[PDB]
């Protein structure tokens, strides 16, 4: 949800408001005489944006993506105990 | 209640690239937190990344896929300050 | 500057907070008991973020930013009465 | 956030290879959008980006936007990429 509220409509329910954005994606852009003046996201919301942000701009991310997909798809991937013995890093 | 944790070849790559103290971090948090709660330390990301994770630690992040179906999380890449 | 505020601080004075974030890049995060609920920032920020994903979307933005700047750094830019003949676009 | 005089605009080689890519009519708009509205008020009609790609800006008309940097000391803007998206 993509909600856009005057600040009046928020005062007295910002409890709610913040539970709701907080449990999920919505956003509230708030205005101020009419003008937008800010948003609300929940933190979750907002720290899946940031590493979004980092992710997207590592050079070769898709091509990355893509490849361990294929990986997936073939299964090869590795475990722990494959892990640990292949780098040393020993569990205990 | 764990996940069962894999890297890909791809992610694997990643690992050898690393100083060993961030290499023997990295392992550790991937096969313990990591294991335990993926969706508590890390977060989906957005837009075309949707579908995948990313967990941000001191000096490195992971970024991976959570099958629920087969109690599994996947790491793609590991990246490092 | 992130700062981290109870939403007991908030409360009744959501007017200030809107007003001190819509100016500046600052950005609140709400708690409820130490847990972090929602985030509060300006609406020219939050733009300025979305405009960064839409960059961000692009393949290989970074590597053409590194390309435009050593352009830039090498003289090989192109000023008004160039552009406007190469590409038949004359003033007025 | 106003600027005194019209910044001088300039195109990248990245920047130019862009507007090849555009059709003739918006391939104009976007020349008189550079050299017009943008060179007047760089800072009004963008936003600064954030993270890594801090430094630039972005301007959007309709569906399409220009990247761009602004040098003060030179009052010069340079345009580094050029994107249209009908959606
Ligand atoms: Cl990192």
């Amino acid at each position: 949800l993509m909600r856009i509220l005057p600040i009046s409509t928020i005062k007295g329910k910002l409890n709610e408001f913040v539970d709701a954005v907080s449990s999920t994606q919505d956003q509230i852009t708030i205005t101020k005489n009419g003008a937008p003046a800010a948003v609300l996201v929940g933190a979750d919301e907002w720290e899946s944006l940031q590493e979004t942000l980092y992710w997207l701009a590592q050079p070769g991310i898709r091509e990355s993506i893509a490849e361990a997909d294929a990986d997936i798809a073939s299964g090869r991937t590795y475990g722990e105990d494959e892990i640990r013995a292949e780098f040393g890093v020993p569990r205990r | 209640v764990p996940y069962t944790v894999r890297f890909t070849t791809t992610a694997r790559r990643d690992l050898h690239k690393l100083p060993p103290r961030i290499l023997a971090a990295v392992v550790e948090f991937a096969f313990g937190d990591l294991s335990r709660e993926p969706l508590r330390v890390g977060k989906p990301l957005r837009r075309e990344l949707a579908g995948t994770f990313s967990a941000r630690r001191g000096t490195y992040r992971l970024l991976y896929r959570i099958d629920d179906e087969h109690t599994t999380v996947v790491i793609l890449r590991v990246d490092h300050r």
